[PDB]
């Protein structure tokens, strides 16, 4: 059953990869809209 | 599978610390607001 855990283990940092980069996404667009408001 | 979930827990580990750099890097444009 450590198989089976390994694999929730590989879909579960795969949920949470998604989830960064979303925030990332997110981020980026943050810094162009306060670097236009600053400029 | 677990190469990968030993990279992509690094990978999660360094996004997050992008993240970071980047909300740091948002507070400092905000405080150039004021100042």
């Amino acid at each position: 059953s450590v198989n089976q855990a390994s694999t929730s283990r590989l879909e579960g940092l795969q949920s949470e990869n998604h989830h960064l980069r979303m925030k990332i996404t997110e981020l980026d667009k943050d810094l162009e809209e306060v670097t236009m408001q600053l400029q | 599978e677990e190469e990968k979930s030993r990279l992509l827990e690094k990978e999660n580990r360094e996004l997050e610390k992008i993240i970071a750099e980047k909300e740091e890097r948002v507070s400092e444009l905000r405080h150039q607001l004021q100042s």
